[PDB]
């Protein structure tokens, strides 16, 4: 059904998420 | 626990952006 977004992840893939967001939120 | 938040229910950027 590949909607807009829901698949999400679980474990690890989340420790990488806040590593890419805190990164896009301002790599500074 | 951010896993039981995105795995279980939505958390699209407008929700993870808040985890940082």
């Amino acid at each position: 059904q590949q909607p807009q977004a829901v698949h999400t992840y679980c474990g690890r893939h989340l420790a990488r998420t806040l590593a890419d967001l805190c990164w896009e939120a301002g790599v500074d | 626990g951010i896993v039981d938040e995105c795995c279980l229910r939505p958390c699209s950027v407008d929700v993870l952006l808040s985890y940082c």
